[PDB]
């Protein structure tokens, strides 16, 4: 039939006169509005404070149309001015001044929003400044996880409000313009706030996106201020300022601490660092490709000497040469490279040793390797001590360093132990499975692999390889997640297969050539044990597991079929499905990572360059044997900051004026400008 | 403003004797540039990154950032289609050659690569556009078979 | 040093008086302009026909600001009006009326642009209508490959002009408005023009994008007119209109011929076709999936019954049932499936025929399969006959039909050639390599593969498999292209390896188990002959070629090494390089293809449905046993077209008005408008 339509939640309606009054305000007819007001004062026929269907009153209509003439008229007739200031601040106009000067239920603004908060949210420097000129305060948000304060225990009541209110406060404290106007050190404030906001993003699972966005706003603000630097003198004053030695790039270090990657990667900042890095190599990069190689190789070859000189006469031409950051890097890399070469010499077994001697005396090459090992150890020790465990723990490569070193230690221990005991010699075959010498050799091999793969870190120093290394790392996180799923599937099929074939396990002796396992000429007993089943399934992923392993000797057809079917389903789920899915996932991330590859790489490279910029550094083999000042510094920083802020605010405004489209509100404003204009002229001409 | 530029003449800050032109070129305004270039102007030549005399060493010592910005600004000006059109006898060849230079500089000045590369692309596009304006094939021949070498 | 900057493109400058005159026009001061004009007459101090450095003369400056009053003033006085009409058309002003009404080098318009062309390029229905009202003509564009006309064979005079001129005429002829106003069948013309433009895109490689853009424009226009249909009566009148029986969906057919995919996929069009397709099963859409399933199954099962009834008495109710298209589809699919089942039985002991009777008698199963085979071939013949070689050939699947049928014929022939000439029953092992029976079996099997793959065609019918099928087919094209690249890679390495190992070939006898080749337990002589080399490299892509195939018996280390290196490089190039690239390529293609799958799928399905809509249809097994009216029809079409064109013009305007930002020029006009008003008011009030 027909669905009747009615207004269910009805609301009071405007009388004809009232409708006309509001209509005049939308047309800007001062005369009619004025008259209506005056008449209302007399005949009391119109509620000056009436409301439109959308809930907007006259003052609100005037504010939106931005007709200050009419606004004044209405205010003079004492119209309810509740929340009007907030609406004006949102419109970002000078009507705010009027309402403030004019001083003394439905709102589009939550009950918590205060004039300053909204101004901050709008980021209008001028309006913010006006409000701040008069005493204004933004509540300090309690520290993350501040239950002690029973005030935080208000979350029990209306948590929604609690959460929103907090976000609103932070959304304000994180306004570039407020930080500019209020904070003493705008840069440091942003750094810190951006971090707290990140932490909150985590704690407040919901509203995470908002906090993260606010954090990025802060980070970009800092970069933008830096970008407004024009001279090196300024850049140095900013990057070397210590809040409270100086000349230690303190602010840059703080940035690295707060993972302010964009700031650390700003072109001008990177330029300064380079000058420090390539000290002594004027235009090293400019040096012809080959030339560079030549110089690097030569210096590397001379690493021991340079090292020795520093050891001999720190204050000598040569002694000073090693102190240069680039030289340190060249030397410290050449040292590691020679270490790896020594390990290679072992492969070729240049110094061959009898395979029968138990715990032989450490071979010649070994001794040579021993120092480097010790040097690396003490190095890590120094790092830990100097940087504190927290920082050392943070570094992921430190884990690899720790592992590599630990393996080298055990290798040595066993080598030693095998010497005191097992002093005699027996045919290797007789040696028990866990003979110390045997175990040591295995540990050594594993360590060698780890050591050589530590060179990946050096890629960060290369313009081409670095970005890739960084991207890979980011993707690795996701790969790990995928691995967990794969593992679960493996375990499942492993349990199942083992459950079916364990009834048919056979003895090694029985097996041909007394060989039992998936690694024998004729694979056998592949699913007999869980340990073996797990191995078999892993190798299947690479196609190295033959299909004949799915048949039982007794030839029970049904079982074998179920077994093959389970193995087959595993192959499909693992190779056809999961493996392929990983490709899709990795493609998705690589795409994203690619967006921010450079900043990531440069942040990483800086960290590396900075490490060498320090003074405590010698290669691993030879590694083991006045308030006045602050006042001036701060004054200068403040001057530079003042200028940077000034030029930043202007830029932002200019960008807006020239890089923003005209929205409908703009049309309405123009239409009103002409309308009010018309009415006035007509009245004058009439 | 144009009108204003006119009035003023009628009666950051990498320099001042040539900054008006440098900015105009960045403003890529043919009219304003026409006005300014009326009075002889001579943009300084950006010395190559190779120099080591106080010519550059001193500056690169006092303010490396300013020096670098200065050179970028000069090039941002020289690579303005308007300036090339007004001041170059063979606008196309200039665009070709300048594009090459602005690329080399991208390699050298790794810090501002993106900036120097944008300018290069700008020059390349300009030349393509000027060719696109050909209408008959006689013109095309004249253009594609012309040499700047005697 | 310094780089001198001098103006070389010297240009004269406007006198102060002149310059001032031009400025007034830009501000809209009619008075000042009027005065200047009058004074110049008497005094002669300013050429009223002067120009800005930007080539903007007064009339032009006025047209752009659209001040018709100033335009009239200027025109009244003797101001050169060259090319002004064209500017007034480009800007799409209707002040063109004034210029047309007046009638008393370095041009921004090529010498070929005539007002009608420019108006067409702008697509302003109004402006175009004005000009067309006065007799106007656009030159004919000589057809593609019209070199015969020495007129075009004289392009030598100026090719670029000829080509450009040609594009300009078409850019005009392909304007939706000109086609609306000047063409009798706007829909047909757009179809045809679209095709020609497509063809030109190919012939004129340069300007390919341009011609292709124009073609899409024509295709979009036709779809849009269709979308303006508001009743099914109109839709029928349009789709069933024959230019010159009627009521045969003629235009729908022409649209399929010209590949007007979008027109065909238009919702309304699809709906009409659906009704025709599902005739006999009203509500089939509402039918529950299960119910549907049931209906389909029953019909398919009874396919033989329905098939016969028709033959016996088409008039019979049952005879009538098979005539319905959807039925035909179902019946014809069942017949094919039955056929495929027959083929499956052939490989079984269903008939358990002997295997040593060279030239055996056809088995019952084979006998039954024969009828179908005959029907399929006959169907093809009819298809060719009823559709012409062109259509038949065009269809890709007709190729497979041909192959399948041809093989199913050679099979028959070879079978016969074997019944004769082979009455014995010698051991299969004694049979020669090319014994006819062996060849026959091979052909039959190959065809059984093709036959079962033809089912993929049926997918187009389903709404889920259809789109997938289409997308994959498109991607196949990409793979084909890659294969060409790979092929060269294969050929290179094939020749190299053959050239290296051909000396070391050995007789099969020498080989173990008298087996020589890659398909032998011990792969041997895999690179000895070229053909083997190609096969071996092909298989190596799938890891079915063992690495021991690269070692020469004599054990010449150098040769073997060169060979292994060559084989390895091939494997890297093919498996690690080309293969991975193909994956990336394909990823991109799918993203794009996916977008147009629907229009691609629906077009495909419609062609399928249309095939059955036709009247000549019986399943393969039982396959082989007035001027007055025209005028009225055309009148109706013209009536509908009139309405559709009107609706289209209005809709396009609305869209242009509701979806177009205010460009800067628009703003300038408003400013000039206020400026003029100001001057006028100031004068009257002053
Ligand atoms: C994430 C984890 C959830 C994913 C869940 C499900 C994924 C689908 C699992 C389907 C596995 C069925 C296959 C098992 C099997 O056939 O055993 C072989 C066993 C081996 O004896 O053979 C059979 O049991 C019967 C022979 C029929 C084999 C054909 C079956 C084809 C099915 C699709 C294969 C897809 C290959 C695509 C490669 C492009
Ligand atoms: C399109 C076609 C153009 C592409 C052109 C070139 C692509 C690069 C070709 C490089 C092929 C060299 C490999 C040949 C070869 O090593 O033979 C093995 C042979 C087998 O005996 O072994 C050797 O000759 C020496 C042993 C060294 C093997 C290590 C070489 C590694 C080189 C890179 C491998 C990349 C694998 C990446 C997988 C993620
Ligand atoms: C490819 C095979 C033979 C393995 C070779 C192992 C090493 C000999 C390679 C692997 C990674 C290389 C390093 C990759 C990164 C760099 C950065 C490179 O510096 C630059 O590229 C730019 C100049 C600068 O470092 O400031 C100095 C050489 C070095 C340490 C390379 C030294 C030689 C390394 C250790
Ligand atoms: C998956 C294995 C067992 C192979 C099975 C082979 C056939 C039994 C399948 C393969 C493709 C199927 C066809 C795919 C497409 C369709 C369209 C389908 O129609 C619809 O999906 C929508 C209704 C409509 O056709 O109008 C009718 C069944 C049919 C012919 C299917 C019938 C059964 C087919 C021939
Ligand atoms: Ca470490
Ligand atoms: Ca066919």
């Amino acid at each position: 039939d027909r669905i009747p339509l009615q207004i269910v939640r009805a609301e009071t309606e405007l009388s004809a006169e009232e409708k006309a009054f509001l209509s005049a305000v939308e047309k800007g007819d001062y005369a009619t509005v004025k008259q209506a007001l005056q008449e209302a004062e007399i005949y009391y026929n119109v509620n000056i404070n009436c409301m439109d269907p959308l809930g907007r009153s006259a003052l609100l209509i005037a504010i939106e149309n931005e007709n200050l003439e009419i606004m004044e008229l209405l205010l003079n007739h004492s119209v309810y001015v509740g929340d009007a200031l907030l609406y004006a601040i949102r419109k970002e106009v000078v009507g705010a001044v009027e309402l403030l000067l004019s001083y003394r239920q439905f709102s589009e603004f939550t009950p918590d929003i205060t004039p300053i908060m909204l101004a901050a949210h709008t980021n209008n420097y001028e309006i913010i400044k006006l409000l701040v000129q008069k005493r204004v305060t933004i509540p300090r948000p309690h520290q993350i996880r501040c239950n002690c304060v029973e005030c935080v225990s208000s979350s029990e009541v209306d948590s929604l409000r609690h959460s929103r209110s907090r976000l609103n406060i932070y959304k304000a404290l994180a306004s570039p313009s407020l930080i500019a106007l209020s904070s003493e050190d705008p840069i440091l404030t942003a750094f810190r706030l951006g971090w707290e906001l990140k932490e909150l993003s985590k704690v407040e699972n919901e509203f995470k996106a908002e906090y993260e966005e606010l954090s990025q706003q802060c980070k970009l603000f800092a970069k933008d201020l830096l970008d407004q630097a024009r001279s090196s003198r300024e850049l140095e004053i900013i990057l070397n300022h210590r809040d409270d030695k100086y000349h230690d790039l303190a602010k840059l270090k703080v940035a690295i601490k707060y993972h302010q990657k964009e700031f650390v990667a700003q072109p001008n900042c990177q330029q300064l660092l380079a000058t420090l890095w390539y000290d002594g190599f004027p235009g090293w990069r400019r040096k012809h490709w080959v030339v560079k190689l030549l110089t690097c190789m030569t210096i590397g070859f001379l690493f021991p000497m340079l090292s020795i000189a520093y050891l001999i006469s720190p204050r000598s031409n040569l002694g000073l040469f090693i102190k240069k950051p680039f030289i340190k890097f060249i030397c410290h890399t050449a040292s590691y490279l020679t270490f790896l070469f020594m390990l290679l010499l072992a492969s070729q077994h240049i110094v061959r040793t009898d395979l029968h001697v138990q715990g032989p005396p450490p071979t010649v090459v070994e001794w040579m390797i021993l120092p480097w090992v010790l040097g690396f150890i003490w190095g890590e020790i120094k790092e830990m001590w100097d940087g504190g465990f927290t920082e050392y723990i943070h570094d992921w490569w430190n884990l690899m360093d720790f592992a590599m070193n630990s393996l080298y230690l055990a290798t040595i221990s066993l080598k030693i132990v095998a010497y005191v005991k097992y002093n005699g010699s027996r045919p290797r075959e007789e040696w028990e499975m866990w003979h110390p010498t045997l175990i040591a050799e295995a540990l050594f091999a594993i360590s060698n692999i780890l050591s050589s793969l530590r060179l990946i870190s050096l890629f960060t120093a290369n313009s081409h390889l670095g970005p890739l290394q960084i991207s890979l790392g980011r993707m690795l996180l996701d790969i790990l997640k995928f691995l967990f799923i794969y593992c679960l599937v493996l375990l499942a099929f492993a349990n199942g297969l083992n459950q079916l074939y364990f009834y048919y396990e056979t003895r090694a002796i029985d097996e041909p050539n007394n060989c039992k396992g998936i690694r024998c000429e004729k694979q056998n007993n592949a699913f007999s044990t869980l340990f073996e089943t797990l191995q078999s399934l892993f190798w299947s992923v690479f196609g190295l597991l033959n299909l004949y392993v799915t048949n039982v000797k007794a030839r029970h057809e049904f079982t074998e079929f179920v077994g093959a079917t389970m193995f087959g389903t595993y192959n499909v789920i693992s190779l056809v499905v999961l493996l392929n899915m990983l490709i899709a996932m990795m493609n998705n991330s690589y795409q994203l990572i690619a967006d921010h590859a450079d900043i990531e790489w440069k942040f990483a490279r800086t960290k590396l360059w900075m490490s060498y910029f320090d003074e405590g550094g010698t290669l691993p083999p030879p590694f083991n044997i006045r308030h006045a000042d602050s006042l001036i510094q701060n004054q200068h920083y403040q001057e530079v900051i003042r200028n940077l802020v000034k030029r930043y605010v202007a830029a932002m405004i200019r960008n807006s004026k020239t890089n923003e489209g005209l929205t409908e509100e703009n049309f309405k404003e123009l239409k009103q400008d002409i309308s009010s204009f018309r009415y006035e002229v007509l009245d004058l001409l009439g | 403003v144009v009108g204003a530029v006119d009035i003023l003449l009628n009666h950051y800050s990498t320099t001042m004797d040539v900054a008006p032109v440098i900015l105009a070129a960045h403003r890529n305004n043919y009219e304003i540039l026409t006005m300014l270039l009326k009075q002889d102007v001579s943009l300084p030549k950006p010395h190559a990154v190779g120099c080591e005399c106080t010519l550059c060493s001193a500056k690169n010592k006092k303010d490396s950032l300013r020096h670098s910005r200065f050179r970028l600004d000069i090039y941002r000006c020289l690579a303005s289609p308007a300036l090339i059109m007004l001041t170059e006898e063979d606008p196309i060849l200039r665009a070709f050659e300048l594009s090459a230079d602005l690329k080399e500089l991208s390699l050298v000045e790794v810090e501002f690569r993106n900036d120097y590369e944008e300018l290069a692309r700008q020059c390349k596009m300009f030349a393509k556009d000027l060719l696109a304006q050909a209408r008959n094939s006689r013109e095309l021949e004249v253009i594609l078979n012309h040499t700047s070498s005697d």
